[PDB]
């Protein structure tokens, strides 16, 4: 399938945290989730259906997925943020995970 | 919490067989689908292989197609993976990820096992 | 919101296909259990249909009463049919 | 020379009226069952007309 259209890095360092902006045409079939890729090597799921938080969660805004894109779960500039994030989106039924390459976030 | 055990990694000679087992443990065995996710590093994560909650279909990432067949009991908690005639994409990092349909989702994502060939 | 698009996961070998209908669609949308019935029946060269859309009705078995079934189209192709399947539409998890 | 057209020298019983039969498999007579491939009694129904 197609690979998702997300940015590859966004270096980032005023006190917002700019937009990381991911899209495609089939989140507006099912919508999209996002995965980091924290170093340690252990993905997480950080924002699932683009409204609610998982248990366990670094405790932020959540995700809003405005149209063919996704908006997310972002806030102000921490000190774990330098873990990146990671696109991620089933297909309509015949079960295919597309990914992106992932992003960059960096202070 | 409960937790996944995945095993079976190391090297091998490119283009023969391999296998890539991923035990399970603390919940129930027979009502979730698990995942396999393969990357190598430096680029991006690709899932690669599928079946259900019993395994009653067999469903793959389609560059990969044929070549693989996955399968679970549920007696053994185990899910193992065999790898017939690789051409050298297996240079990658394969997790096992929970999925228990929130419409499709990762849960438990694993610790990483490696296959790299001595090329 | 609603697009109603459907995936076919019911054939894969297009092979020899002989013949081509389009037709008006035959169902349509009625709070209570409009029963829609249809009659498959094979004649020699011709299969007809027999349908209708019951209004409303709170039966949880069948119904009591008469209902006419209308004769909308015959088929001519002529074929032998020894079984039966239906198709559904899901959006059904792996 | 027209070898294409082709006839159905075979079946095990007689038609209906308005039927194909494009059955493109083995006829066999005889009571030894016979799967795939030719042999005794077995035939191919296909006839060309030559
Ligand atoms: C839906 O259901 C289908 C029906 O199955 C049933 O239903 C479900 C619910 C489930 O419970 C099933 O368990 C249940 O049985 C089912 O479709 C099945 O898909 C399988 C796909 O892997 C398929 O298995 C293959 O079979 C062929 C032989 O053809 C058939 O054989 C059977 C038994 O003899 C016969 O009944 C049929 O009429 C056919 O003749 C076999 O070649 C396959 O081997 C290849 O695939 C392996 C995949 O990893 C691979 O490792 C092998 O090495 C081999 O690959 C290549 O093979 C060629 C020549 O064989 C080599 O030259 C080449 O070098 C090989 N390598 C490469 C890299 O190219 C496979 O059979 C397996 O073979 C390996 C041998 O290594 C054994 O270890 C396995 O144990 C074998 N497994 C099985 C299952 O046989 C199976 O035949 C299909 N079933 C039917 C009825 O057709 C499927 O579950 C669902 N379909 C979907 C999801 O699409
Ligand atoms: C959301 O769906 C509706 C219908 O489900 C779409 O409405 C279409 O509107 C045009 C113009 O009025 C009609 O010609 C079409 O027949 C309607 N239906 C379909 C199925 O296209 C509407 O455009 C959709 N909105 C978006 C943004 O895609
Ligand atoms: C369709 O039918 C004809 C009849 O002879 C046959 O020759 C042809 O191979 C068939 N096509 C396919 C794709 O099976």
């Amino acid at each position: 399938s197609y690979e998702l259209t997300q940015p590859p890095s966004v270096s980032v360092s005023p006190g917002q945290t700019a937009r990381i902006t991911c899209s495609g045409d089939a989140l507006s079939k099912h919508y999209g989730y996002w995965y980091q890729q924290k170093p340690g090597q252990a993905p997480v799921l950080v924002i699932f259906k683009d409204s609610e938080r998982p248990s366990g969660i670094p405790e932020r805004f959540s995700g809003s997925s405005s149209g063919t894109t996704i908006t997310l779960t972002v806030s102000g500039v921490q000190a774990e943020d330098e873990a990146d994030y990671y696109c991620q989106s089933a297909d309509s039924s015949a079960t295919y995970w597309v990914f992106g390459g992932g992003t960059k976030l960096t202070v | 919490q409960v937790q996944l055990v995945e095993s079976g990694g190391g090297v091998v000679q490119p283009g023969r067989s391999l296998r890539l087992s991923c035990a399970a443990s603390g919940f129930t065995f027979s009502s979730y689908g698990m995942h396999w996710v393969r990357q190598a590093p430096g680029k991006g994560l690709e899932w690669v292989a599928v079946i259900w909650y019993d395994g009653s279909n067999k469903f793959y990432a389609d560059s990969v197609k044929g070549r693989f067949t996955i399968s679970r009991d549920n007696s053994k908690n185990t899910l193992y993976l065999q790898m017939t005639s690789l051409r050298a994409e297996d240079t990658a990092v394969y997790y096992c990820a929970r999925a228990d349909y929130g419409d499709f989702f990762f849960d438990y994502w694993g610790q990483g096992t490696l296959v790299t060939v001595s090329s | 919101k609603s697009w109603m698009e459907s995936e076919f996961r019911v054939y894969s070998s297009a092979n020899n296909c002989t013949f081509e209908y389009v037709s008006q669609p035959f169902l349509m949308d009625g709070n209570f259990k409009n029963l829609r019935e249809f009659v498959f029946k094979n004649i020699d060269g011709y299969f007809k249909i027999y349908s209708k859309h019951t209004p409303i009705n709170l039966v949880r078995d069948l119904p009591q009463g008469f209902s006419a079934l209308e004769p909308l189209v015959d088929l001519p192709i002529g074929i032998n049919i020894t079984r039966f399947q239906t198709l559904l539409a899901l959006h059904r998890s792996y | 020379g027209n070898y294409n057209y082709l006839y159905r020298l075979f079946r095990k019983s007689n038609l209906k009226p308005f039927e194909r039969d494009i059955s493109t498999e083995i006829y066999q007579a005889g009571s030894t069952p016979c799967n795939g491939v030719e042999g005794f009694n077995c035939y191919f129904p296909l006839q060309s007309y030559g």
